[PDB]
């Protein structure tokens, strides 16, 4: 048995930490829901 | 049970201790997470039971108690926030500009942010606070880092 616990309200936080890059990637999606890198 | 709007952890006791297998969103009485988190199984909310209502392994999504409710979409332009819920750590907003997954069926947003596997199903938000999709289905790239799609379902 899995169970759920509340973890937060869904809001936008002003002065959240800003990070991460923004790659443009070519990808395939199989019948199983797995994405893969096509190069 | 707890039907309150917001972000929730998904936990199991079938492994060692209590383990976070992933994350989810409650909205309008419906619970939304990724298929690979629950594999379609029922969920406990205190005394309460949640039963699976809709799902698709290829989209990697599942709803509980009712149909999919989240219809907002990335506008293709703006920063967004991952409301990341890592195992054993507190909720926490991260702001990022999305990248792009280019597919033979059209383009989707991607979030280049790195978290443990049990963060899968953490919600992505636009500036008005609306959920534009779930984090935790994607690819591992050159570096060794992870890039997730912005995975969104359809509202009837
Ligand atoms: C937060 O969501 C997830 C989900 C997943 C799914 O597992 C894997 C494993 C491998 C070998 N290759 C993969 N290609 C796509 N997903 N995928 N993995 C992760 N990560 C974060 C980074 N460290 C650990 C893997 N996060």
């Amino acid at each position: 048995d899995m169970y759920i616990e509340r973890a937060g309200d869904i809001t936008w936080e002003k002065d959240a930490e800003v990070t991460g890059n923004s790659p443009r990637l070519d990808v395939a999606l199989d019948e199983s829901g797995d994405f893969s890198l096509v190069e | 049970g707890e039907t309150t709007d917001g972000v929730y952890r998904v936990m199991t006791r079938r492994l060692l201790g209590s383990t976070q297998v992933g994350v989810g969103v409650m909205q309008e009485g419906v619970f939304h997470t990724m298929w690979h988190v629950t594999k379609g199984a029922a969920l406990r909310s205190g005394e309460g039971r949640l039963d699976p209502y809709w799902g698709d392994v290829k989209q990697d999504l599942v709803s509980y108690c009712g149909p999919w409710k989240l219809d907002a979409a990335w506008d293709g332009l703006s920063e967004v926030q991952l409301l990341a819920v890592p195992p054993g750590e507190r909720a926490k907003n991260i702001q990022t500009l999305p990248g792009i997954f280019k597919t033979k069926d059209g383009d989707i947003g991607a979030v280049a942010l790195d978290y443990p596997a049990g963060t899968s199903g953490s919600p992505i938000l636009d500036k008005c606070g609306r959920v534009i999709g779930l984090y935790g289905n994607g690819v591992v790239i050159k570096n060794g880092s992870y890039v997730s799609a912005i995975t969104q379902g359809k509202r009837e």
